[PDB]
């Protein structure tokens, strides 16, 4: 059987929910305490638009190490938390860094606003949607807690990698 | 590998003596569990060691957590070990 493998990297400031999103996707439950400095990679077999895909997903915590992660990565999930302004401010830095390392103006990415289950919100949909627009990438809101948008964020990133 | 584990337990006691101002004397490993992590270009392991050491002459039980990171930089393996925690049972 034909399969296509994709190399995906999850990046964002500490505490935005990188570990939680990945483990939701992989394990179908919310991990509210996962070591904040541990990195791991995961493999999930999934059908996206009829293609049998192997997603090799790296959960970063963040170096030469980090540079390697970015050369190897094909698509990047840029995560902030909707109740943290500075996590949203940091996004430029991550995107700039990836563009620096890979040395390309077009790098598959998706902007993710996580924790959208929460009644507090510091960042507006429109602010995020404007940023995504300026970079020409898609924006999904998600909750690692309730699984809202989780599948969609990863699938959307795969679609982005295909586009290139 | 019982050697490897024993060497890491000795390392844990040593690092506890140096960084937590103690003078425990390693006796033996009582049990070990091992958790593995493979971020890209790494083979990392957290060890959970239960060990026996003498505190002012008296045998007591301790739980040590030791982190071993092994990373391929260029085409060369770089190895790193670090005591994470050490506490009495
Ligand atoms: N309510 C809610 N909490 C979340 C969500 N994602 C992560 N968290 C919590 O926020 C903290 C950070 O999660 P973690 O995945 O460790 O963040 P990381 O540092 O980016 O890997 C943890 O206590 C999580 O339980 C979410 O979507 N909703
Ligand atoms: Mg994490």
């Amino acid at each position: 059987s034909h399969m296509t493998e994709y190399k995906l990297v999850v990046v964002g400031a500490g505490g935005v929910g990188k570990s939680a999103l990945t483990i939701q996707l992989i394990q179908n439950h919310f991990v509210d305490e996962y070591d904040p400095t541990i990195e791991d990679s995961y493999r999930k077999q999934v059908v996206i638009d009829g293609e049998t895909c192997l997603l090799d997903i790296l959960d970063t915590a963040g170096s030469a190490m980090r540079d390697q992660y970015m050369r190897t990565g094909e698509g990047f999930l840029c995560v902030f938390a909707i109740n943290n302004t500075k996590s949203f401010e940091d996004i430029h830095h991550y995107r700039e860094q990836i563009k620096r390392v890979k040395d390309s103006e077009d790098v598959p990415m998706v902007l993710v606003g996580n924790k959208c289950d929460l009644p507090s919100r510091t960042v507006d949909t429109k602010q995020a949607q404007d940023l995504a627009r300026s970079y020409g990438i898609p924006f999904i809101e998600t909750s690692a807690k309730t699984r809202q948008g989780v599948d969609d964020a990863f699938y959307t990133l795969v679609r982005e990698i295909r586009k290139h | 590998n019982s050697l490897e584990i024993e060497e890491l337990a000795r390392f844990a006691v040593d690092e506890h003596n140096k960084k937590e101002n103690a003078l425990l004397e390693f006796v033996r490993v009582v049990k070990a569990k091992e958790q593995h992590f493979t971020p890209w270009f790494q083979r990392n392991t957290m060890y959970y060691l239960t060990l026996e050491a003498k505190d002012g002459g008296k045998k007591k039980l301790y739980e040590a957590k030791v982190w071993v990171k092994r990373i391929m930089v260029t085409d060369k393996m770089r190895n790193f070990k670090e005591l994470q925690e050490f506490k009495p049972v």
